[PDB]
Parts: C-alpha cells; sequence; structure tokens
C-alpha cells in the first residue's frame, strides 16, 4: 500500500497508495519498492504535493467536469496559506500537478493564481502595458490620447 | 523538414513588415526579413525575442515526421505490397498437393491439444467472435468425419474453414516448446524440402498459421462465398485478423474484408437492442451481431489506408453516427478504445492541427477506460481474464502514449515530452514483465506490434537530433527488445530491425553533415531522402503501374545536397523494407 | 373528391384533415365523412395506387429476377468439378469457336467492348496469341488475367448470337455428353444460356485460378462488366453483387478520381482517365440497373457517347429513387426528367445507326431504349402517382414504342437487340402495370394492350431460358387477380377498403421480403442457435395456395 516518489532530484518518498490515487498517473502506474521517475519537478514541490494529500486524502472531490463544483469550487484556506508561497515555485506546483495528473489540487493552486492575477492596480496595468509586444505603438499613443484628457 | 518556425512568435508587426507588404511571418523576428538581411531591423520593437538557438528546424522536422509515422510506419512498411503481375507466375489450383499436405499433416490431437490450450488462453478473442468453444470441440469431433467426404455441404465447408482458421489462431498464440511438443518439426520441412534445423520460431510456425489460413481458404473458396454470403465468413476473417496476416498481406485481406463487408451489409442489419416485438433468437442473434460488427469494424479500421477504398466506421465517439452509444460497453469497449485512436488519426496525414479541447477531451474518456478496465472482473488463474486486461491495458497505454506524443508534436504542451518517455518505459516494463511463461504470448497481438513500430521511431528519431540522457536510456531498452520481440511476426520483425538500423544510421548522417542556413530554409539529407522515399511509396500506391499491364501490353514513360543524399538513397535504402 | 362538408356546406376544394375552414367551425368529426361493410366507388383510385410501388420495386425488380433461395447443408463445394467444369469446355471451344463467336461482338457490338476495353481487334492479339497461350501451362498472373478477360468475351459473344449460327460453329451432341442433357435441341431452349453460363464458369474458375484479390487489376472490371451485358447478373445476382463490389474494391484501389484528361499527367494517365471512366461509366450502369437489398454498397459519388451513355442511366437515376419510397416525385422533379428527356431524346433521335454497321445500330439502341423507357416510365409515375390524364395514353403509347421497339427487331441481325436485360424489365413492368390497372380500372384499350404484349412475349424468344418462365406467370396471376377482383364484391370498414386482392396484395410482397430477410440465414450462420422463422378469409386462401406466389423461386 505504499508507493516510491522518484523525482528528478531523486528523493525517494514512500508515500501510501492512497495518496497515488489522486496522482492519476501514478494511478494508472498502479496497473502498471514502487518506484517511478519524476524528472523535471523537485521533491519539496513534491513534499507540498504530497502534504497535500496528507490534508486532503479523506476530503471529498468533484466530478470535474462541474461549473458549480468546478469554476465556483471555494478554496481551502488552509491551503491558501499553504501554497501562500513563492510565485515561481507556485508555477512548479502547477507543472506538477499537471504532470502527476492531480486535477483538485490544480484547481486550487489555479484558483490562487485566478486571485494573485485579479484585482492588480490600474496604475501597474498601465505601467505594465506593452512589456510585451502586444500593440503596434502607434496603437499605444492612439490609446494614450484616447484617456489624454485625464492621462 | 525545414521552415523558420522558431520560439515567441510575437504579437504585433514591426515596421519592416508593413514595408515587407507579404505575410506576416511573425517569428522572431521574420523568415523574410532576415532574408532581406533586415534581421534585427524586425527585431526592434518590443522584448526581443531570446536565445537564437533554440532549434527551429524541430517543429518543421516533427510535422514532416507526421508525415512520416504516417506514411510510413503503418503505410510504408506494411502497407504496400508491391507485387507483380507479369513477374508472378500463375498458381492455377496448386493446393490439391499443398493444402492436402495439410488435410494429411493434421492429427486429431495435433487438433484437440492446440483446441484445449487455447480455451482459458485465449477465450475472450473467439469468445469475442464467436462465443463457445465446446460447439467447435464437437466440429472438431465431427471434422474427422466431415473430412474426406463426397457430400461437401456448403454450410459444412464453412464449419470445415472455421476450424482452419482455428488451427491459424492457435498456433498464432501457442509457444514453441508445446508446439513442437504436440506436433512434429520435420513433415513440413520434408514435403517443402527445407532445413531440418528450423525450430520453428525460426520461420515456419507464421508459415503453419499462413498454411492453416490458406487451408482455410481452400476451403472457402469451395464455400463459393461469393454466391452464398452468411457471417461465419466474416467471423473466421476476424479470427485471420488476429493473425499478422493483414500487414504480410495487405491488398489480399482488403478484398477479402470488403466481401465480408459486403456480406454482412448484405443483411442490413443495424441496431442490436432485443425490443418489444423480437424473437429470443432474434435476440441473441443481434446481442452477438454488436460484437462480431464492431470487431468488424476493428478489423476495417486496421487495414485502413489508400489499398482500402471502401469504409465502415462512420462514427464518432465524441462531439453523423450510425449505431454509437446504443450498446452495451461489454466488447465494444475494445471497439471504443481503438475509436479513440481512429479520431486521433485523421489529423496524421493531414497537418491541420485538431482542436486541443478535443484532445483534452480525449484526455478525458482516457481514464474512463483506464478505469473501467478496472471494472471488469479478475482471474489469476484464466488466462483470458489477464489476457483481455493485459490487451485493454495496453491499448489504453498506447492510445494515451501516442495522444502526449501528439501533444508535444502539434502543440507541445507542458512536459509531454517527458510524458511520451514516461508512458514508453512503462508500456516496455509490461512487456518486460510478460517476458514470462504464461504471458509471452500476450507479447503476440500485433498491437505490441504497431506499437513497438512507432516507439523505435520516434524514440530513434528525436535522439538523432537531441542526444539526451532519457532518451539514450530508453534506447539502450529499445535495441534490447527490437531483438527481443516474439517470432510470430517474423518478416516485418526483420524490417522494424533495419528500420531501427536505418534510423540510427540516419542520426549518424545527422551527426556526419551540418545543417546549412540558407535564410531560414535548412538543408540535409534526412529532409530529402525523407521527403523521396515516402513519395517513392506513394508512386508503388500510385497503382497505374499495375493498371498499365492492365490496358495490354503498354509501356510508358514515366550539388551537395545532391550526392550525399543521393549516396545515402541507395547507402541505407527504403527499397529494403518496401515488398 | 372534395369531402363531404365541402358539398355540403360549399367551402373551398379542400383536401385538408379534415378542413382549413370546418374544423375550425366546430365540425372535426362532422367533416370527416369524406371516404364487414361494401364500397365500389372509385375512392380506392387514390387511395390503392400508390401500394403498386411496393409491389413494383419489391416483387417485379427484386422478387421475379433478383430474389433468390440457396440450400447451404445439401450444395456441393467447388470441389466436385474443380478443373473439369472449366477444361473440358476450354477443350472444346477451338479457333472456330473463339474468332467465329468474337466476330458477331466485333460486326453486332460496337458500344460494349468500346465501353469496356476500347478495341476488340486490339483484344484479338491476345485471343490470337491465347492459341499460344492455350498450350501455355506456367502462366504468370497477368497471363491468367488476360485469359479470365477474354473468356468472359467467349461468354458474351454465345448468348447475344442467334442460334442459327450457334448451331453451326458449335456442336450440339458431343457437349450434353458433359452434362448429361438432352441432345435432341436446338441451342435457344435454354441452353445457348446454360453453355454462355459454362464459359462464364470457366472464365471464373480462370479468375479462380488467377486467384485475383492478392493483386487485382483493370481485366477484372473489364470482365465484369462483359459478363454483365446477359441476365448473369439476373441469373446470379449474390455473385454479381459479390464480383461488382470487388469491381468497386478494385477499381477505386487505382485512385481513378478525374474522367477528364489533363495535361501534367501521363498521356498514358490522362488517355486512361476517359479509358477508364467508359469503365466507370459502365459501372455505374451495373452500380444502378442491380438495384437491390442484396446490393447495398453504392457507387453515385457524384468521347461524345460513352458518356451519354450514363447521362441517360443518370436520368433513370431521378426515376427509381421513388420505387419503393412513399414519397412523391414532384412535378418539378418529375418535369426535370421531362425537361433531360428533351435533352437527351433527339439526340438519341440523332445517333447514327447502318442495317450492315451493327456495331452501330446497338450503339444507338442501348440509349435508344433508355430514353424510351425514360418516356415510358416517367408519364407512368405521372399516372401511378399523381394519377395524371393523358399518361394512359403514354402509358399504352411508349408501351406501343416499344412494341415497336422489339416487333422490328426479331429479324436478321436484330433479335440480339431482344436479349438485353433492359427489356426484360421493361416488358416486366409493361406487363405488371397493365395487368393491374386492368385489375382495377377495367378498360379495354387497356386489355387490347395486354393482348399485344402478351403476342410480343409469345414472339420473345426463351433465350433468356428460366428467367423468362417466371415472367411468363406474371402475365398469368395478375390477370387471375383480376379474376380474383371480379368475383368477390369489395368490402371496408367505410374508408378502408378490403379485399382478397388487397389481402393477397399484401402477401405478395411481405412473403418475398421474407424471403429477402437473411437474418435466419444469419443465424443458420450462428449454427447450432437454431433459427426458428368470407372471401377476405377462405378464397385468399384459395388463390394463395392455388396460384401459389412462391413459385418464382426456382
Ligand atoms: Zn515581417
Ligand atoms: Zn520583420
Ligand atoms: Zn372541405
Amino acid at each position: 500500500s505504499n508507493v516510491v516518489l522518484v523525482s528528478g532530484e531523486g528523493e525517494r518518498f514512500t508515500v501510501d497508495k492512497k495518496i497515488a490515487e489522486r496522482s492519476l498517473l501514478l494511478k494508472n502506474y498502479l496497473n502498471d519498492e514502487i518506484v517511478m521517475p519524476v524528472p523535471n519537478v523537485r521533491s519539496s514541490v513534491l513534499q507540498k504535493v504530497i502534504e497535500w494529500a496528507e490534508h486532503h486524502r479523506d476530503s471529498n472531490f468533484p466530478d470535474e467536469d462541474d461549473d458549480d463544483s468546478r469554476k465556483s469550487a471555494p478554496v481551502d484556506s488552509w491551503d491558501r496559506e499553504f501554497l501562500k508561497v513563492d510565485q515561481e515555485m507556485l508555477y512548479e506546483i502547477i507543472l506538477a500537478a499537471n504532470y502527476l495528473n492531480i486535477k483538485p489540487l490544480l484547481d486550487a493552486g489555479c484558483k490562487v493564481v485566478a486571485e494573485m492575477i485579479r484585482g492588480r492596480s490600474p496604475e501597474e496595468i498601465r505601467r505594465t502595458f506593452n512589456i510585451v509586444n502586444d500593440f503596434t505603438p502607434e496603437e499605444e499613443a492612439a490609446i494614450r490620447r484616447e484617456n489624454e484628457w485625464a492621462e | 523538414m525545414f521552415n523558420r518556425t522558431t520560439q515567441l512568435k510575437s504579437k504585433h508587426p514591426c515596421s519592416v513588415c508593413t514595408r515587407r507588404k507579404v505575410k506576416c511571418d511573425r517569428m522572431i523576428p521574420c523568415g523574410n526579413c532576415r532574408k532581406r538581411g533586415q534581421d534585427s531591423e524586425c527585431m526592434k520593437s518590443t522584448k526581443l525575442i531570446t536565445a537564437s538557438s533554440s532549434k527551429e528546424y524541430l517543429p518543421d522536422l516533427l510535422l514532416f515526421w507526421q508525415n512520416y509515422e504516417y506514411w510510413i510506419t503503418n503505410i510504408g512498411l506494411y502497407k504496400t505490397k508491391q507485387r507483380d503481375l507479369t513477374r508472378t507466375p500463375a498458381n492455377l489450383d496448386t493446393d490439391t498437393e499443398e493444402c492436402m499436405f495439410w488435410m494429411n499433416y493434421l492429427q486429431k490431437d495435433q487438433s484437440f491439444q492446440l483446441m484445449n490450450f487455447a480455451m482459458e488462453n485465449l477465450g475472450a478473442l473467439y469468445f469475442g467472435s464467436i462465443g463457445d468453444i465446446s460447439e467447435l470441440y464437437l466440429r472438431v469431433e465431427q471434422y474427422w468425419d466431415r473430412r474426406a467426404d463426397k457430400n461437401h455441404s456448403v454450410d459444412g465447408k464453412y464449419w470445415d474453414a472455421l476450424i482452419w482458421s482455428v488451427f491459424t489462431m492457435c498456433i498464432y498464440y501457442m509457444p514453441v516448446e508445446k508446439l513442437a511438443e504436440i506436433f512434429s518439426v520435420y513433415p513440413l520441412h520434408e514435403y517443402l524440402g527445407s532445413n531440418k534445423r528450423l525450430n520453428w520460431e525460426d520461420g515456419m510456425q507464421l508459415v503453419m498459421c499462413q498454411n492453416f489460413a490458406r487451408c482455410s481458404l481452400f476451403q472457402l473458396k469451395q464455400c463459393d462465398f461469393m454466391a452464398h454470403p452468411d457471417i461465419r465468413l466474416v467471423q473466421a476473417y476476424l479470427i485471420l485478423a488476429t493473425t499478422t496476416f493483414p500487414y504480410d498481406e495487405p491488398l489480399l485481406a482488403n478484398s477479402l474484408l470488403t466481401q465480408c463487408i459486403h456480406t454482412f451489409k448484405n443483411f442490413h442489419v443495424d441496431d442490436f437492442r432485443p425490443l418489444l416485438n423480437d424473437d429470443p433468437v432474434e435476440s441473441i442473434a443481434k446481442v452477438t451481431l454488436g460484437r462480431i460488427f464492431y470487431r468488424l469494424c476493428g478489423c476495417d479500421y486496421l487495414q485502413s489506408g489508400p489499398r482500402k477504398p471502401i469504409a465502415l466506421h462512420t462514427e464518432v465517439s465524441s462531439l453523423n453516427v450510425d449505431v454509437y452509444r446504443e450498446e452495451n460497453s461489454t466488447e465494444v469497449l475494445y471497439w471504443k478504445i481503438i475509436s479513440l485512436d481512429r479520431d486521433l488519426d485523421q489529423y496524421l496525414n493531414k497537418s491541420s492541427k485538431p482542436p486541443l479541447k478535443t484532445l483534452d477531451a480525449i484526455r478525458r474518456e482516457l481514464d474512463i477506460f483506464q478505469y473501467k478496465v478496472d471494472s471488469l472482473e479478475e482471474d489469476f488463474r484464466s488466462n483470458n481474464s489477464r489476457f483481455q486486461k493485459f490487451i485493454a491495458l495496453f491499448q489504453i497505454s498506447t492510445v494515451s502514449w501516442k495522444l502526449f506524443k501528439m501533444y508535444l508534436i502539434y502543440y507541445d504542451t507542458a512536459d509531454s515530452l517527458l510524458k511520451v518517455i514516461h508512458y514508453s518505459k512503462v508500456i516496455i516494463s509490461l512487456i518486460v514483465n510478460n517476458f514470462h511463461a504464461k504471458s509471452e504470448f500476450f507479447n503476440r497481438h500485433p498491437m505490441v506490434m504497431q506499437t513497438i513500430t512507432r516507439v523505435v521511431s520516434f524514440i530513434s528519431f528525436y535522439q538523432i537530433f537531441v542526444e539526451s540522457a532519457a532518451v539514450k536510456q530508453l534506447l539502450v531498452d529499445l535495441t534490447e527488445l527490437t531483438a527481443n520481440l516474439p517470432t510470430i511476426f517474423g518478416s516485418k520483425l526483420d524490417k522494424l530491425v533495419y528500420l531501427t538500423e536505418r534510423l540510427s544510421k540516419l542520426k549518424l548522417l545527422w551527426d556526419k553533415v551540418q545543417l546549412l542556413d540558407s535564410g531560414d530554409s535548412f538543408y540535409h539529407p534526412v529532409f530529402k531522402i525523407l521527403q523521396n522515399d515516402i513519395k517513392i511509396i506513394e508512386l508503388k500506391n500510385d497503382e497505374m503501374f499495375s493498371l498499365i499491364k492492365g490496358l495490354g501490353s503498354l509501356v510508358p514513360l514515366n550539388s551537395d545536397f545532391r550526392t550525399i543524399v543521393e549516396e545515402f538513397q541507395s547507402e541505407y535504402n527504403i527499397s529494403d523494407i518496401l515488398s
């Protein structure tokens, strides 16, 4: 009832098989101690994943095709605080949940990413406006003249 | 092959493209602005891309690898039986001495010891085809009374050829030890005059399998099936399609499949649900005919190609279907896991990329097969149980791996290369665990043949350009398992070994020739030779040369990268593996 | 007819249900008084005749010629007479018995080999070399393809050749030694057809000496489109649909798309696009004229005279997509047949023919009978469907135009014009519909046309053989269905007319389509799973048992 996670760092994490069921890649590998490669994700991100599996291994989870329990699913405030982390390493959390097919953790992190992206100030959106290519500068001048009376 | 196709295609055009007044090759920076020497002039808008060392030939290269691995690894290696009509000497009957030797060589213990071995071993295949084996044991018993008769009833001739197809399938999964213990190695090589030192894996096990197929034919030719259509023709053709025969012979099996589909559509029977006023006889007939027709669609799909003019599958597993989903998921599970891959393959030859929404819907229903095969029963000792279990496990893993291959090729989603590496090793480890007794003939269905056909193609092909660590570790087990495939495949096995060799020498060909920049048009022999050989096999598929002989005795009339290209064209030639 | 309240309250000529201005005024069940108890007015003349279409496909076209019965557990295999049906008749047919047959098609049948292979003298290269190839014993697959190609034309040249040439070229007496039949005959009494089928089976076993399905060629389709010129697609419909399906598989394996030449091609290829579009047009003809449930797989996919053949047969494609249908063909659609009748009628009437150039005469006569059958069946589908006046005029008219196409072609080097299956089906439809109309709306000119075609069918020889006789019975029983109508008062429940004729016209289609039900043949394929399946009461049992409708299965 235990499998072994051998990451790109190769830190062998012998976790429970019920932990392994959430990773649907690894739950498929159960049909294939019980080692498997994760050649990209570091094992601290994996340890975050495992601790989430410790927390919500017993939790109940939606049909993952919903709207109400998919898009308007409320977050875990515990896993809000648990994922109040690096912006960068949060993307590695995202890539880990992608790479191991861990969908409710992917959505749970995803919604917190959606929190952090929204609500940003129009000050910086005015500022961080054409960081990427995004517009011809003629249109950039036209936008700045479009609000010219106040901007 | 070659275009620009680099990383981070930008959003808005620069001034140089507006001067340029053509299509916006909105790369970093352009293939056209670099062609005008104004590379940096198209760079100077905002966020000047990144390193100019991302291998920009590689996406074009994988787009043409789609062209290859469609038109070679199914079509070019298997589906071109380019033979002749003049250079093939005639055979008028020629089985009154040949198939009658199998009338001679067949023994009753040699029948029933195959029959009883294949009972729990293969008890899903014929159970998917016909059901009961004891009626078939009864037909082998009456067959020694139905052996050399005079009142050869047409129906009874179908029953006679039925067990030749059954014997074909029994050869197709029996290991060679029990084969030499039940049969005799030598009287075949006596009758052929060939070598006595030919334990059956050395070439003649599958030949005797094809001889049992041929003795099914020799009685089916006497059945007059073109004037006598019936379902057992299609059932035994399912049983023969389980063998390597559709790959070793595409064209004959195409016409036999054509007659089987005409046979089915003679009945004009579509729905498989026992309604209110239905006969229970007709009820069970429809229930059987369901799995019959979906296995028939599976046979339609595996031979599908340019030599397949008449199609059968007209339904979609997602999103003008005929009888789709009004059917109990028992062995149409075996069809639906194939039709899953079917809808993938209307985007292999065509470079039009499918919507990724569809591919992720496919990613959703992938796990439905993954945990509906877990929704079955389980028997450790009934070999058909773990047999069908490993078949469906292999099929969902195969379509999964090919799907992540498609993800990397068409759009390059996150970590999909490592998904390819992972599912490749999982499938190969499943083969390794079935290197055992009772499970060596889990490794004999042509699904593993066509799966390794893709794996040793693309892993070697990505080893060509990216000398990666995991691709090298997988390439070691590739070269090991390529030799360690079962002998039930035979000629295409050796063609696959030559294909592995030619792709390794194609890697060496990339190693010896630097890729020539010509603005953004890149040049290598790897480009042009693979441009040419696919078109060679298409010109073989352009069957005018087999019809130029049909319209009379008519005879028609039709640099650095010209030399080493045309040195590798015959150095490691494709003509070894056309046939 | 306008209904009751249309005649009572005097409203518009309204065959609505019940009316569009009487149901609204509170008279729904009061205005359904429009059409066991009895009735004998012409209310059936709208109420019935469309049921005839159900008869017209499934009994005349399917039931009389195409519906085929076998016996799987009793019929011997081909292990009995493996080569001897092929070898004895290959050893009997000599150089006179090859080329003297071939000179019938060389003089008389110019559109056929141009429709299939192009030239007959190009075929004479192979047939002359066949006497350097009959002696060959280790052929190639190509040479056997040529063998089965020319033995198909050897088959075809048997049938259409009259009996006077045929008794001279072929001797009667050594050949009945093989089968065991009567030597006393001359060939036309269902024996010229039998030796035709014997040579057909010779070419088919040469195809089994080919085993063509391994690597097929255009010799397959060029031989099948020659074999299909006779009633062999009606003598063996199960076999012919199978070989036609093999022609579909083979011809489309060669990836034939364009039918007009292109400039960037091989001239062999660009000329072969027309030189196989002719094969495609005859392939479409065999795809169309074998319209049956036993033929499920279709090929619709959509010089100056071979495409013109498939033009009028595609005008026929606008005709017989309503036989099984209860759908009315629209009057605009039935005029779209008629405005293309205007296209291809005078083009037929501009076709050149010379009584020595019988090649050109049969060249004419194919389209000359196709456009006339278009005329007759077009105004017949006016007449049965819409009950259009001046169409029984056109039925009796174009029936006698076909009488002119037949009676003036029994003569010297013209009787093989009366040996094609198109007249065999068309006169079948004439003697069907005229007998049926004489059952129900009894007129004397229709019975006179019945006597006309009775005399013509007696003039029609027994070269058609066993498929003739069932047609003979078609002339009998239907007229007795007239006598079945004349003896019983027509009954109903007030509107829905009931008759012994009506009950028997049901079981005509029901039992013959039950013979077309191959389900329990598939349960025979399941093997051990056993396949199990007033005057209106008793004279039905009389006329069904006496005039036994299952007698057309031989
Ligand atoms: Zn540009
Ligand atoms: Zn530019
Ligand atoms: Zn009214």
